[PDB]
Protein backbone atom coordinates (compact mmCIF):
# COMPACT_ATOMS: atom_id res chain seq x y z
CA UNK A 1 0.00 0.00 0.00
CA UNK A 2 2.75 2.66 0.71
CA UNK A 3 5.54 3.28 -1.73
CA UNK A 4 7.07 6.38 -0.05
CA UNK A 5 7.37 9.62 -2.43
CA UNK A 6 4.01 9.87 -3.37
CA UNK A 7 1.72 12.68 -2.61
CA UNK A 8 4.93 14.99 -3.10
CA UNK A 9 5.75 13.81 -6.41
CA UNK A 10 6.35 16.16 -9.77
CA UNK A 11 6.97 18.87 -7.39
CA UNK A 12 10.61 20.04 -7.77
CA UNK A 13 12.45 21.64 -5.25
CA UNK A 14 14.41 24.09 -7.18
CA UNK A 15 11.36 25.19 -9.83
CA UNK A 16 7.42 24.58 -8.68
CA UNK A 17 9.01 24.28 -4.85
CA UNK A 18 10.29 27.52 -5.07
CA UNK A 19 7.90 28.87 -7.13
CA UNK A 20 10.49 28.84 -10.20
CA UNK A 21 9.99 27.99 -13.52
CA UNK A 22 12.40 26.58 -15.88
CA UNK A 23 13.34 28.03 -19.21
CA UNK A 24 10.77 25.73 -21.36
CA UNK A 25 8.09 24.67 -19.83
CA UNK A 26 6.19 27.21 -21.23
CA UNK A 27 6.24 25.39 -24.34
CA UNK A 28 4.64 22.73 -22.77
CA UNK A 29 2.06 24.81 -20.78
CA UNK A 30 1.41 26.58 -24.88
CA UNK A 31 0.41 23.72 -26.29
CA UNK A 32 -2.40 22.65 -24.00
CA UNK A 33 -3.90 25.52 -26.37
CA UNK A 34 -5.94 24.57 -29.69
CA UNK A 35 -3.36 25.66 -32.42
CA UNK A 36 -5.81 25.73 -35.09
CA UNK B 1 42.55 37.41 23.44
CA UNK B 2 46.07 39.32 25.24
CA UNK B 3 47.24 35.87 23.76
CA UNK B 4 45.40 34.64 20.44
CA UNK B 5 43.60 36.49 17.80
CA UNK B 6 39.94 36.64 17.94
CA UNK B 7 37.31 37.08 14.76
CA UNK B 8 33.58 36.70 14.64
CA UNK B 9 30.82 36.71 11.69
CA UNK B 10 27.64 34.32 10.98
CA UNK B 11 28.01 34.32 14.26
CA UNK B 12 30.71 31.70 15.16
CA UNK B 13 33.99 32.65 16.74
CA UNK B 14 37.35 31.90 15.48
CA UNK B 15 40.43 31.94 17.84
CA UNK B 16 43.89 31.12 16.18
CA UNK B 17 47.11 30.15 19.15
CA UNK B 18 49.20 28.92 16.20
CA UNK B 19 52.86 29.23 17.52
CA UNK B 20 52.65 31.16 20.64
CA UNK B 21 54.90 28.86 22.86
CA UNK B 22 52.08 27.46 24.69
CA UNK B 23 52.08 24.35 26.54
CA UNK B 24 48.49 24.47 27.66
CA UNK B 25 45.30 26.51 26.27
CA UNK B 26 45.32 30.56 27.25
CA UNK B 27 43.75 32.31 29.67
CA UNK B 28 39.98 32.47 29.32
CA UNK B 29 39.07 32.49 25.36
CA UNK B 30 35.38 33.49 24.16
CA UNK B 31 33.22 30.82 25.64
CA UNK B 32 31.32 31.06 22.37
CA UNK B 33 34.44 29.82 20.47
CA UNK B 34 33.89 27.76 17.61
CA UNK B 35 37.08 27.07 15.77
CA UNK B 36 40.83 27.34 17.87
CA UNK B 37 43.49 26.63 16.01
CA UNK B 38 46.35 25.38 18.89
CA UNK B 39 48.97 24.26 16.03
CA UNK B 40 52.68 24.28 15.98
CA UNK B 41 52.38 25.00 20.04
CA UNK B 42 54.55 22.76 22.94
CA UNK B 43 51.45 20.92 23.65
CA UNK B 44 53.51 17.28 24.44
CA UNK B 45 50.02 16.31 26.17
CA UNK B 46 46.46 17.79 25.99
CA UNK B 47 43.76 17.14 27.85
CA UNK B 48 40.88 17.17 26.10
CA UNK B 49 38.24 18.25 29.18
CA UNK B 50 40.05 21.26 29.54
CA UNK B 51 37.83 22.68 26.61
CA UNK B 52 34.34 21.40 28.36
CA UNK B 53 33.35 24.90 28.43
CA UNK B 54 33.25 26.82 24.86
CA UNK B 55 30.29 24.32 24.18
CA UNK B 56 29.87 25.91 20.25
CA UNK B 57 33.55 24.21 19.43
CA UNK B 58 33.44 22.56 16.43
CA UNK B 59 36.50 22.61 14.54
CA UNK B 60 39.84 21.26 16.81
CA UNK B 61 43.18 22.19 15.33
CA UNK B 62 46.43 20.01 17.35
CA UNK B 63 48.45 19.88 14.61
CA UNK B 64 52.55 20.47 15.02
CA UNK B 65 52.33 20.59 18.40
CA UNK B 66 54.37 17.55 19.17
CA UNK B 67 51.43 15.73 21.54
CA UNK B 68 52.36 12.29 22.56
CA UNK B 69 49.50 12.07 24.96
CA UNK B 70 46.25 13.46 24.40
CA UNK B 71 43.78 12.97 27.34
CA UNK B 72 40.60 12.11 25.88
CA UNK B 73 38.42 13.05 29.14
CA UNK B 74 35.32 15.54 28.97
CA UNK B 75 33.38 15.83 26.03
CA UNK B 76 32.47 17.89 22.87
CA UNK B 77 28.91 17.13 21.69
CA UNK B 78 29.65 19.63 18.89
CA UNK B 79 32.68 19.29 17.52
CA UNK B 80 33.65 18.14 13.87
CA UNK B 81 36.81 18.52 12.80
CA UNK B 82 40.17 17.12 14.91
CA UNK B 83 43.34 17.64 13.33
CA UNK B 84 45.99 15.35 15.24
CA UNK B 85 48.89 15.53 12.21
CA UNK B 86 52.50 15.67 12.18
CA UNK B 87 52.36 14.91 15.85
CA UNK B 88 54.15 12.48 18.00
CA UNK B 89 51.09 9.87 18.88
CA UNK B 90 51.85 6.18 18.94
CA UNK B 91 48.71 4.99 20.14
CA UNK B 92 45.62 5.65 18.40
CA UNK B 93 43.39 7.94 21.15
CA UNK B 94 39.62 6.05 21.35
CA UNK B 95 37.59 9.40 20.65
CA UNK B 96 34.19 7.19 20.59
CA UNK B 97 32.29 8.09 23.79
CA UNK B 98 34.03 11.49 23.80
CA UNK B 99 33.67 12.81 20.38
CA UNK B 100 30.00 11.68 19.40
CA UNK B 101 29.56 14.57 16.66
CA UNK B 102 32.69 13.84 14.52
CA UNK B 103 33.07 13.54 11.03
CA UNK B 104 36.49 14.61 10.28
CA UNK B 105 39.05 13.02 12.03
CA UNK B 106 42.96 13.25 11.02
CA UNK B 107 45.99 11.61 12.63
CA UNK B 108 48.20 11.76 10.14
CA UNK B 109 52.40 11.92 10.29
CA UNK B 110 52.25 10.68 13.59
CA UNK B 111 53.87 7.02 14.88
CA UNK B 112 51.31 4.35 14.82
CA UNK B 113 52.32 1.10 13.97
CA UNK B 114 48.78 -0.93 14.83
CA UNK B 115 45.21 -0.01 15.14
CA UNK B 116 43.37 -0.92 18.38
CA UNK B 117 40.57 -3.75 18.04
CA UNK B 118 37.54 -1.13 18.66
CA UNK B 119 39.46 1.96 17.04
CA UNK B 120 36.67 4.23 15.75
CA UNK B 121 33.86 2.48 18.15
CA UNK B 122 31.44 5.28 18.35
CA UNK B 123 31.87 7.34 15.63
CA UNK B 124 29.08 6.69 13.39
CA UNK B 125 29.06 10.32 12.03
CA UNK B 126 32.97 9.89 10.37
CA UNK B 127 33.07 10.86 6.94
CA UNK B 128 37.12 11.42 6.59
CA UNK B 129 39.33 9.25 8.37
CA UNK B 130 43.68 10.34 7.34
CA UNK B 131 46.00 8.27 8.86
CA UNK B 132 48.92 8.87 6.01
CA UNK B 133 52.06 8.84 6.78
CA UNK B 134 51.96 6.44 9.84
CA UNK B 135 53.47 3.02 9.83
CA UNK B 136 51.18 0.43 9.84
CA UNK B 137 51.45 -2.79 9.11
CA UNK B 138 47.88 -4.22 8.87
CA UNK B 139 44.64 -3.09 9.57
CA UNK B 140 42.48 -4.79 12.00
CA UNK B 141 39.59 -6.85 10.62
CA UNK B 142 35.80 -4.31 10.88
CA UNK B 143 38.06 -0.91 11.53
CA UNK B 144 35.55 0.41 9.67
CA UNK B 145 32.30 -1.01 11.05
CA UNK B 146 31.28 1.81 13.55
CA UNK B 147 31.93 4.41 10.40
CA UNK B 148 29.46 3.20 7.46
CA UNK B 149 29.29 6.89 6.29
CA UNK B 150 32.62 7.31 5.48
CA UNK B 151 33.35 8.77 2.14
CA UNK B 152 37.31 9.16 2.22
CA UNK B 153 39.42 7.23 3.66
CA UNK B 154 43.86 7.94 3.52
CA UNK B 155 46.18 5.23 4.26
CA UNK B 156 48.92 6.10 1.80
CA UNK B 157 52.60 6.44 3.00
CA UNK B 158 52.49 3.56 5.80
CA UNK B 159 54.09 0.56 5.95
CA UNK B 160 50.82 -1.50 4.84
CA UNK B 161 51.87 -5.17 2.99
CA UNK B 162 48.51 -7.21 3.17
CA UNK B 163 44.98 -5.30 3.21
CA UNK B 164 41.89 -7.15 5.05
CA UNK B 165 39.50 -8.71 2.35
CA UNK B 166 36.96 -7.12 4.43
CA UNK B 167 38.37 -4.33 4.86
CA UNK B 168 36.01 -2.19 3.05
CA UNK B 169 32.19 -3.74 3.95
CA UNK B 170 29.62 -1.61 4.20
CA UNK B 171 30.95 2.08 3.23
CA UNK B 172 27.83 2.48 1.01
CA UNK B 173 29.50 6.40 0.24
CA UNK B 174 33.10 5.61 -0.15
CA UNK B 175 34.79 7.88 -3.03
CA UNK B 176 38.40 8.32 -2.46
CA UNK B 177 40.67 5.82 -1.29
CA UNK B 178 44.26 6.31 -0.72
CA UNK B 179 46.78 3.28 -0.85
CA UNK B 180 49.74 4.56 -2.53
CA UNK B 181 53.50 4.38 -1.22
CA UNK B 182 53.00 1.52 1.01
CA UNK B 183 54.46 -2.09 0.87
CA UNK B 184 51.45 -3.86 -0.81
CA UNK B 185 51.36 -6.47 -3.16
CA UNK B 186 48.02 -7.92 -3.74
CA UNK B 187 44.85 -7.46 -3.29
CA UNK B 188 42.10 -9.67 -1.37
CA UNK B 189 39.11 -11.42 -3.32
CA UNK B 190 36.44 -8.81 -3.50
CA UNK B 191 38.58 -6.28 -1.60
CA UNK B 192 36.75 -3.45 -3.99
CA UNK B 193 33.05 -5.05 -3.54
CA UNK B 194 30.27 -3.78 -5.86
CA UNK B 195 30.83 -0.30 -4.64
CA UNK B 196 31.61 2.35 -7.20
CA UNK B 197 34.85 4.47 -6.51
CA UNK B 198 35.43 7.68 -7.80
CA UNK B 199 38.96 8.37 -6.80
CA UNK B 200 41.35 5.55 -5.99
CA UNK B 201 45.70 6.24 -5.52
CA UNK B 202 47.02 2.56 -5.88
CA UNK B 203 50.82 3.92 -7.41
CA UNK B 204 53.68 3.25 -5.91
CA UNK B 205 53.22 -0.38 -4.42
CA UNK B 206 55.58 -3.33 -5.30
CA UNK B 207 52.74 -5.32 -6.79
CA UNK B 208 53.58 -8.97 -7.35
CA UNK B 209 51.55 -9.59 -10.81
CA UNK B 210 50.76 -13.95 -10.48
CA UNK B 211 48.03 -15.95 -10.31
CA UNK B 212 46.22 -14.46 -7.44
CA UNK B 213 46.82 -10.55 -8.96
CA UNK B 214 44.50 -11.25 -11.00
CA UNK B 215 40.58 -9.53 -9.65
CA UNK B 216 43.06 -6.34 -9.02
CA UNK B 217 43.64 -7.06 -12.60
CA UNK B 218 40.20 -6.89 -14.12
CA UNK B 219 39.18 -4.34 -11.54
CA UNK B 220 41.93 -1.73 -12.46
CA UNK B 221 40.78 -2.55 -15.98
CA UNK B 222 37.06 -1.65 -14.58
CA UNK B 223 37.98 1.36 -13.28
CA UNK B 224 40.86 2.29 -15.63
CA UNK B 225 39.48 5.65 -14.91
CA UNK B 226 39.16 5.85 -11.24
CA UNK B 227 42.55 5.40 -10.69
CA UNK B 228 45.06 8.79 -10.05
CA UNK B 229 48.02 9.65 -9.03
CA UNK B 230 48.69 11.65 -5.79
CA UNK B 231 50.44 14.91 -6.10
CA UNK B 232 49.53 17.35 -3.55
CA UNK B 233 47.00 19.72 -2.63
CA UNK B 234 45.01 22.35 -4.31
CA UNK B 235 45.39 20.16 -7.49
CA UNK B 236 42.27 18.59 -6.89
CA UNK B 237 42.91 14.85 -8.13
CA UNK B 238 40.22 15.02 -10.71
CA UNK B 239 42.18 16.03 -13.26
CA UNK B 240 43.34 13.31 -16.14
CA UNK B 241 42.95 9.73 -14.85
CA UNK B 242 46.11 7.40 -14.95
CA UNK B 243 45.72 3.63 -14.58
CA UNK B 244 49.18 2.49 -15.74
CA UNK B 245 50.34 4.31 -12.22
CA UNK B 246 49.77 0.86 -10.78
CA UNK B 247 52.98 -1.10 -11.92
CA UNK B 248 53.95 -4.94 -11.59
CA UNK B 249 56.76 -5.09 -8.79
CA UNK B 250 56.40 -1.27 -8.46
CA UNK B 251 58.30 -1.94 -11.79
CA UNK B 252 57.84 1.14 -14.00
CA UNK B 253 56.84 -0.51 -17.14
CA UNK B 254 55.23 -3.50 -15.97
CA UNK B 255 51.79 -1.72 -15.45
CA UNK B 256 49.31 -4.44 -13.55
CA UNK B 257 46.15 -3.91 -15.59
CA UNK B 258 48.18 -5.29 -18.39
CA UNK B 259 49.38 -8.20 -17.34
CA UNK B 260 48.66 -11.72 -18.95
CA UNK B 261 48.43 -14.71 -16.20
CA UNK B 262 49.79 -17.00 -19.12
CA UNK B 263 49.19 -20.18 -17.09
CA UNK B 264 46.74 -19.11 -14.53
CA UNK B 265 43.76 -21.16 -13.22
CA UNK B 266 40.21 -20.36 -14.46
CA UNK B 267 40.60 -19.58 -18.35
CA UNK B 268 37.18 -17.23 -17.58
CA UNK B 269 36.42 -15.62 -13.81
CA UNK B 270 38.65 -12.79 -13.20
CA UNK B 271 39.32 -10.19 -16.30
CA UNK B 272 37.24 -12.32 -18.70
CA UNK B 273 35.60 -9.55 -19.86
CA UNK B 274 37.51 -6.98 -22.70
CA UNK B 275 35.00 -8.82 -25.56
CA UNK B 276 33.77 -5.69 -27.89
CA UNK B 277 35.27 -2.71 -29.28
CA UNK B 278 33.82 0.96 -28.29
CA UNK B 279 34.06 4.03 -30.01
CA UNK B 280 33.22 6.77 -27.45
CA UNK B 281 33.28 10.42 -28.54
CA UNK B 282 31.89 13.06 -25.63
CA UNK B 283 32.73 16.74 -25.61
CA UNK B 284 34.03 19.55 -22.91
CA UNK C 1 19.32 13.44 -27.14
CA UNK C 2 19.38 14.93 -30.43
CA UNK C 3 18.67 18.56 -30.90
CA UNK C 4 17.84 19.56 -27.48
CA UNK C 5 19.84 21.36 -25.23
CA UNK C 6 21.46 21.26 -21.82
CA UNK C 7 19.17 20.93 -19.03
CA UNK C 8 19.24 23.42 -15.98
CA UNK C 9 20.22 22.12 -12.68
CA UNK C 10 17.63 19.81 -10.84
CA UNK C 11 15.25 20.51 -13.72
CA UNK C 12 14.54 16.47 -13.83
CA UNK C 13 15.18 15.53 -10.35
CA UNK C 14 13.30 11.90 -11.28
CA UNK C 15 16.55 11.36 -14.09
CA UNK C 16 17.81 8.07 -13.66
CA UNK C 17 21.58 6.74 -15.22
CA UNK C 18 21.59 2.83 -15.05
CA UNK C 19 24.85 1.97 -15.11
CA UNK C 20 27.07 -1.27 -15.66
CA UNK C 21 29.67 -2.62 -13.46
CA UNK C 22 31.59 -4.54 -15.72
CA UNK C 23 32.96 -2.81 -17.83
CA UNK C 24 32.12 0.60 -16.79
CA UNK C 25 29.65 1.99 -18.78
CA UNK C 26 25.99 4.02 -19.14
CA UNK C 27 23.64 1.77 -20.49
CA UNK C 28 20.77 3.20 -20.32
CA UNK C 29 18.00 5.81 -18.48
CA UNK C 30 15.55 5.52 -16.28
CA UNK C 31 13.26 7.40 -13.23
CA UNK C 32 12.67 7.31 -9.86
CA UNK C 33 9.17 6.77 -9.33
CA UNK C 34 9.34 6.51 -5.51
CA UNK C 35 12.13 6.45 -2.73
CA UNK C 36 12.91 2.84 -3.83
CA UNK C 37 11.46 1.87 -7.14
CA UNK C 38 13.15 2.73 -10.63
CA UNK C 39 11.56 2.49 -13.86
CA UNK C 40 12.85 2.03 -17.57
CA UNK C 41 12.53 -0.24 -20.62
CA UNK C 42 12.63 -3.47 -20.41
CA UNK C 43 15.35 -4.23 -23.31
CA UNK C 44 18.06 -1.94 -21.62
CA UNK C 45 18.46 -5.42 -19.53
CA UNK C 46 17.14 -8.11 -21.48
CA UNK C 47 17.23 -8.34 -25.42
CA UNK C 48 17.99 -11.88 -26.25
CA UNK C 49 18.60 -11.34 -30.06
CA UNK C 50 21.66 -8.58 -29.26
CA UNK C 51 22.48 -11.63 -26.26
CA UNK C 52 21.32 -9.02 -24.10
CA UNK C 53 20.51 -10.31 -20.22
CA UNK C 54 21.56 -8.36 -17.37
CA UNK C 55 20.58 -9.08 -13.41
CA UNK C 56 20.44 -7.27 -10.35
CA UNK C 57 24.39 -7.47 -10.04
CA UNK C 58 25.92 -6.22 -12.95
CA UNK C 59 24.17 -2.87 -12.68
CA UNK C 60 24.20 0.31 -10.29
CA UNK C 61 21.50 3.10 -10.45
CA UNK C 62 23.22 6.90 -10.52
CA UNK C 63 20.27 9.28 -9.46
CA UNK C 64 20.74 13.03 -9.03
CA UNK C 65 22.88 13.71 -11.71
CA UNK C 66 23.90 16.40 -14.32
CA UNK C 67 27.06 15.67 -15.55
CA UNK C 68 27.64 12.26 -17.55
CA UNK C 69 30.04 11.16 -16.64
CA UNK C 70 31.64 13.54 -13.73
CA UNK C 71 31.12 11.77 -10.05
CA UNK C 72 29.31 14.58 -8.64
CA UNK C 73 30.64 14.96 -4.87
CA UNK C 74 27.24 15.15 -2.81
CA UNK C 75 24.82 15.37 -5.06
CA UNK C 76 24.46 12.30 -6.69
CA UNK C 77 23.71 9.17 -5.07
CA UNK C 78 24.98 5.55 -5.90
CA UNK C 79 22.14 2.47 -5.33
CA UNK C 80 22.56 -1.04 -5.57
CA UNK C 81 19.96 -3.40 -6.97
CA UNK C 82 17.41 -5.73 -5.15
CA UNK C 83 15.20 -7.20 -7.90
CA UNK C 84 14.74 -6.47 -11.80
CA UNK C 85 10.97 -7.12 -12.77
CA UNK C 86 10.03 -6.61 -16.41
CA UNK C 87 6.96 -7.33 -17.64
CA UNK C 88 6.05 -11.12 -18.52
CA UNK C 89 4.34 -10.39 -21.87
CA UNK C 90 7.26 -8.19 -22.89
CA UNK C 91 7.43 -8.57 -26.59
CA UNK C 92 11.20 -8.55 -27.58
CA UNK C 93 10.99 -11.04 -30.73
CA UNK C 94 8.71 -8.27 -33.00
CA UNK C 95 8.17 -4.81 -31.77
CA UNK C 96 9.34 -4.26 -28.14
CA UNK C 97 5.51 -4.54 -27.05
CA UNK C 98 4.95 -3.70 -23.48
CA UNK C 99 9.06 -2.20 -23.17
CA UNK C 100 8.99 -1.70 -19.66
CA UNK C 101 10.67 -2.68 -16.06
CA UNK C 102 10.62 -1.90 -12.42
CA UNK C 103 13.80 -2.02 -10.42
CA UNK C 104 13.56 -1.97 -6.58
CA UNK C 105 16.73 -0.29 -4.78
CA UNK C 106 18.20 -2.32 -2.20
CA UNK C 107 17.76 0.49 0.38
CA UNK C 108 15.66 3.75 0.32
CA UNK C 109 17.01 6.87 -1.28
CA UNK C 110 16.75 10.35 0.67
CA UNK C 111 15.39 13.13 -1.60
CA UNK C 112 17.49 16.13 -1.92
CA UNK C 113 17.19 19.51 -4.45
CA UNK C 114 18.51 17.24 -6.89
CA UNK C 115 16.68 14.11 -6.04
CA UNK C 116 13.00 13.80 -6.48
CA UNK C 117 10.43 11.07 -7.87
CA UNK C 118 7.74 12.19 -10.65
CA UNK C 119 3.82 11.00 -10.50
CA UNK C 120 2.45 8.15 -12.23
CA UNK C 121 -0.88 9.41 -14.50
CA UNK C 122 -4.17 8.66 -13.20
CA UNK C 123 -7.04 8.03 -15.43
CA UNK C 124 -8.25 11.68 -15.63
CA UNK C 125 -4.37 12.64 -16.42
CA UNK C 126 -4.14 10.28 -18.79
CA UNK C 127 -7.16 10.80 -20.72
CA UNK C 128 -6.57 14.90 -20.46
CA UNK C 129 -2.93 15.20 -21.27
CA UNK C 130 -2.74 11.89 -23.99
CA UNK C 131 -3.98 14.55 -26.82
CA UNK C 132 -1.88 14.48 -30.74
CA UNK C 133 -0.30 18.35 -30.50
CA UNK C 134 0.43 18.28 -26.72
CA UNK C 135 3.65 18.70 -25.98
CA UNK C 136 6.10 16.45 -23.34
CA UNK C 137 9.42 16.03 -22.49
CA UNK C 138 12.41 13.78 -22.99
CA UNK C 139 15.59 13.87 -21.19
CA UNK C 140 18.46 11.66 -21.35
CA UNK C 141 22.59 11.19 -21.84
CA UNK C 142 22.13 9.06 -24.57
CA UNK C 143 23.77 10.53 -28.41
CA UNK C 144 23.43 13.39 -30.02
CA UNK C 145 23.54 12.20 -33.31
CA UNK C 146 23.22 8.48 -35.11
CA UNK C 147 26.99 6.85 -34.06
CA UNK C 148 26.50 3.59 -36.03
CA UNK C 149 27.50 5.97 -39.26
CA UNK C 150 30.01 8.32 -39.92
CA UNK C 151 28.67 11.70 -38.99
CA UNK C 152 29.75 15.67 -37.79
CA UNK C 153 29.94 16.56 -34.21
CA UNK C 154 30.38 14.86 -30.84
CA UNK C 155 28.42 11.56 -30.00
CA UNK C 156 27.75 11.90 -26.36
CA UNK C 157 27.03 15.04 -24.08
CA UNK C 158 29.12 16.05 -21.10
CA UNK C 159 25.87 16.91 -19.76
CA UNK C 160 21.96 15.78 -19.38
CA UNK C 161 20.12 16.83 -22.09
CA UNK C 162 16.49 18.18 -22.60
CA UNK C 163 13.95 18.26 -25.39
CA UNK C 164 10.03 18.82 -25.68
CA UNK C 165 8.27 17.31 -28.34
CA UNK C 166 4.23 17.52 -29.33
CA UNK C 167 2.57 13.71 -29.22
CA UNK C 168 1.46 12.23 -32.36
CA UNK C 169 -1.43 11.24 -33.80
CA UNK C 170 -1.47 7.32 -34.26
CA UNK C 171 -2.69 7.15 -37.75
CA UNK C 172 0.92 9.67 -38.46
CA UNK C 173 2.84 6.82 -36.57
CA UNK C 174 1.29 3.47 -37.96
CA UNK C 175 2.19 4.72 -41.57
CA UNK C 176 5.65 6.31 -40.97
CA UNK C 177 7.03 2.85 -40.08
CA UNK C 178 7.04 -0.86 -41.06
CA UNK C 179 7.29 -2.47 -37.56
CA UNK C 180 4.13 -3.27 -35.75
CA UNK C 181 2.86 -0.85 -33.66
CA UNK C 182 0.50 -0.80 -30.30
CA UNK C 183 -1.85 0.44 -28.00
CA UNK C 184 0.85 -0.05 -25.56
CA UNK C 185 3.16 2.48 -27.10
CA UNK C 186 3.00 5.91 -28.84
CA UNK C 187 4.54 8.00 -30.78
CA UNK C 188 6.17 12.12 -30.43
CA UNK C 189 8.28 14.54 -32.97
CA UNK C 190 8.02 17.12 -35.06
CA UNK C 191 5.97 15.96 -38.55
CA UNK C 192 8.29 17.24 -41.54
CA UNK C 193 6.09 20.45 -42.13
CA UNK C 194 6.55 22.16 -38.83
CA UNK C 195 10.27 22.97 -38.92
CA UNK C 196 11.29 22.37 -35.68
CA UNK C 197 13.56 19.08 -34.43
CA UNK C 198 14.37 16.89 -31.89
CA UNK C 199 14.53 12.91 -30.86
CA UNK C 200 15.53 10.73 -28.45
CA UNK C 201 18.32 8.22 -30.12
CA UNK C 202 20.12 5.12 -28.78
CA UNK C 203 21.40 5.84 -25.21
CA UNK C 204 18.19 7.29 -24.00
CA UNK C 205 16.32 4.11 -23.25
CA UNK C 206 14.39 3.88 -20.01
CA UNK C 207 14.30 7.58 -20.09
CA UNK C 208 10.94 9.09 -19.23
CA UNK C 209 8.85 11.15 -21.09
CA UNK C 210 7.00 13.98 -19.03
CA UNK C 211 4.28 16.33 -19.09
CA UNK C 212 3.28 19.29 -16.82
CA UNK C 213 -0.51 19.27 -15.44
CA UNK C 214 -2.06 22.40 -16.23
CA UNK C 215 -4.23 21.62 -12.64
CA UNK C 216 -2.50 20.83 -9.81
CA UNK C 217 1.16 21.50 -11.47
CA UNK C 218 2.64 18.31 -11.42
CA UNK C 219 5.08 16.50 -13.95
CA UNK C 220 3.74 13.01 -14.65
CA UNK C 221 5.45 10.26 -16.50
CA UNK C 222 3.56 9.45 -19.28
CA UNK C 223 5.93 7.61 -21.38
CA UNK C 224 9.34 5.73 -21.62
CA UNK C 225 11.43 6.14 -24.46
CA UNK C 226 11.51 2.86 -26.40
CA UNK C 227 12.60 2.82 -30.00
CA UNK C 228 12.83 4.58 -33.33
CA UNK C 229 14.44 4.31 -36.62
CA UNK C 230 17.01 6.24 -36.92
CA UNK C 231 17.40 9.79 -35.03
CA UNK C 232 15.57 12.71 -35.99
CA UNK C 233 15.30 11.74 -39.28
CA UNK C 234 12.59 13.69 -41.22
CA UNK C 235 9.25 11.64 -41.50
CA UNK C 236 10.12 9.22 -38.40
CA UNK C 237 9.13 9.89 -35.10
CA UNK C 238 10.59 8.34 -31.63
CA UNK C 239 8.14 5.76 -29.77
CA UNK C 240 7.28 5.48 -25.95
CA UNK C 241 5.87 2.96 -24.23
CA UNK C 242 2.64 4.19 -22.88
CA UNK C 243 2.74 3.86 -18.55
CA UNK C 244 -0.52 4.23 -18.20
CA UNK C 245 -1.74 1.53 -20.03
CA UNK C 246 0.18 -0.51 -18.54
CA UNK C 247 -0.61 0.95 -15.25
CA UNK C 248 -1.91 -2.48 -13.36
CA UNK C 249 0.92 -4.72 -14.12
CA UNK C 250 2.65 -1.74 -12.29
CA UNK C 251 0.98 -1.52 -9.19
CA UNK C 252 0.88 -5.16 -8.89
CA UNK C 253 4.00 -5.60 -8.48
CA UNK C 254 4.85 -2.18 -6.84
CA UNK C 255 1.85 -3.45 -4.03
CA UNK C 256 3.16 -6.72 -4.11
CA UNK C 257 4.87 -7.17 -1.18
CA UNK C 258 5.01 -5.55 2.51
CA UNK C 259 6.61 -2.13 2.14
C1 LIG D 1 20.25 -14.16 -17.63
O1 LIG D 1 21.55 -14.50 -17.12
C2 LIG D 1 21.50 -15.08 -15.80
C3 LIG D 1 22.93 -15.22 -15.32
O2 LIG D 1 23.79 -14.28 -15.96
C4 LIG D 1 20.75 -16.41 -15.85
O3 LIG D 1 20.67 -16.96 -14.52
C5 LIG D 1 21.53 -18.01 -14.20
O4 LIG D 1 21.04 -19.20 -14.84
C6 LIG D 1 21.82 -20.38 -14.53
C7 LIG D 1 21.23 -21.53 -15.33
O5 LIG D 1 21.65 -21.47 -16.68
C8 LIG D 1 21.80 -20.65 -13.01
O6 LIG D 1 22.54 -21.86 -12.71
C9 LIG D 1 22.78 -22.18 -11.37
O7 LIG D 1 21.54 -22.20 -10.63
C10 LIG D 1 20.66 -23.30 -10.98
C11 LIG D 1 19.40 -23.16 -10.15
O8 LIG D 1 18.62 -22.05 -10.64
C12 LIG D 1 17.82 -21.45 -9.65
O9 LIG D 1 18.51 -21.22 -8.42
C13 LIG D 1 19.62 -20.29 -8.51
C14 LIG D 1 20.21 -20.16 -7.12
O10 LIG D 1 20.85 -21.36 -6.71
C15 LIG D 1 19.14 -18.94 -9.06
O11 LIG D 1 20.26 -18.08 -9.26
C16 LIG D 1 18.40 -19.13 -10.38
O12 LIG D 1 17.89 -17.89 -10.83
C17 LIG D 1 17.25 -20.14 -10.20
O13 LIG D 1 16.28 -19.62 -9.30
C18 LIG D 1 21.35 -24.63 -10.71
O14 LIG D 1 20.48 -25.70 -11.06
C19 LIG D 1 22.63 -24.72 -11.53
O15 LIG D 1 23.32 -25.94 -11.19
C20 LIG D 1 23.89 -26.63 -12.27
O16 LIG D 1 25.31 -26.47 -12.32
C21 LIG D 1 26.01 -26.98 -11.17
C22 LIG D 1 27.48 -26.63 -11.34
O17 LIG D 1 27.66 -25.23 -11.49
C23 LIG D 1 25.76 -28.49 -11.04
O18 LIG D 1 26.39 -28.98 -9.86
C24 LIG D 1 24.26 -28.76 -10.97
O19 LIG D 1 24.02 -30.16 -10.96
C25 LIG D 1 23.54 -28.12 -12.16
O20 LIG D 1 23.91 -28.79 -13.36
C26 LIG D 1 23.54 -23.51 -11.25
O21 LIG D 1 24.11 -23.63 -9.95
C27 LIG D 1 22.39 -19.42 -12.30
O22 LIG D 1 22.37 -19.59 -10.89
C28 LIG D 1 21.56 -18.19 -12.68
N1 LIG D 1 22.07 -17.01 -12.02
C29 LIG D 1 21.25 -16.02 -11.69
C30 LIG D 1 21.87 -14.69 -11.30
O23 LIG D 1 20.02 -16.14 -11.69
C31 LIG D 1 19.34 -16.17 -16.39
O24 LIG D 1 18.67 -17.41 -16.56
C32 LIG D 1 19.38 -15.41 -17.74
N2 LIG D 1 18.03 -15.04 -18.13
C33 LIG D 1 17.59 -15.25 -19.37
C34 LIG D 1 16.16 -14.84 -19.68
O25 LIG D 1 18.29 -15.75 -20.26
C1 LIG E 1 58.26 1.71 7.41
O1 LIG E 1 58.85 2.13 6.16
C2 LIG E 1 59.86 3.15 6.35
C3 LIG E 1 60.26 3.65 4.97
O2 LIG E 1 61.21 2.79 4.36
C4 LIG E 1 61.03 2.57 7.14
O3 LIG E 1 62.03 3.56 7.33
C5 LIG E 1 60.52 2.09 8.51
O4 LIG E 1 61.58 1.44 9.20
C6 LIG E 1 59.33 1.14 8.36
N1 LIG E 1 58.73 0.93 9.67
C7 LIG E 1 58.75 -0.27 10.23
C8 LIG E 1 57.95 -0.45 11.51
O5 LIG E 1 59.38 -1.23 9.76
CL1 LIG F 1 21.15 1.05 -27.52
Amino acid sequence: TFGSGEADCGLRPLFEKKSLEDKTERELLESYIDGR
Amino acid sequence: HPICEVSKVASHLEVNCDKRNLTALPPDLPKDTTILHLSENLLYTFSLATLMPYTRLTQLNLDRAELTKLQVDGTLPVLGTLDLSHNQLQSLPLLGQTLPALTVLDVSFNRLTSLPLGALRGLGELQELYLKGNELKTLPPGLLTPTPKLEKLSLANNNLTELPAGLLNGLENLDTLLLQENSLYTIPKGFFGSHLLPFAFLHGNPWLCNCEILYFRRWLQDNAENVYVWKQGVDVKAMTSNVASVQCDNSDKFPVYKYPGKGCPTLGDEGDTDLYDYYPEEDT
Amino acid sequence: IVEGSDAEIGMSPWQVMLFRKSPQELLCGASLISDRWVLTAAHCLLYPPWDKNFTENDLLVRIGKHSRTRYERNIEKISMLEKIYIHPRYNWRENLDRDIALMKLKKPVAFSDYIHPVCLPDRETAASLLQAGYKGRVTGWGNLKETWTANVGKGQPSVLQVVNLPIVERPVCKDSTRIRITDNMFCAGYKPDEGKRGDACEGDSGGPFVMKSPFNNRWYQMGIVSWGEGCDRDGKYGFYTHVFRLKKWIQKVIDQFGE
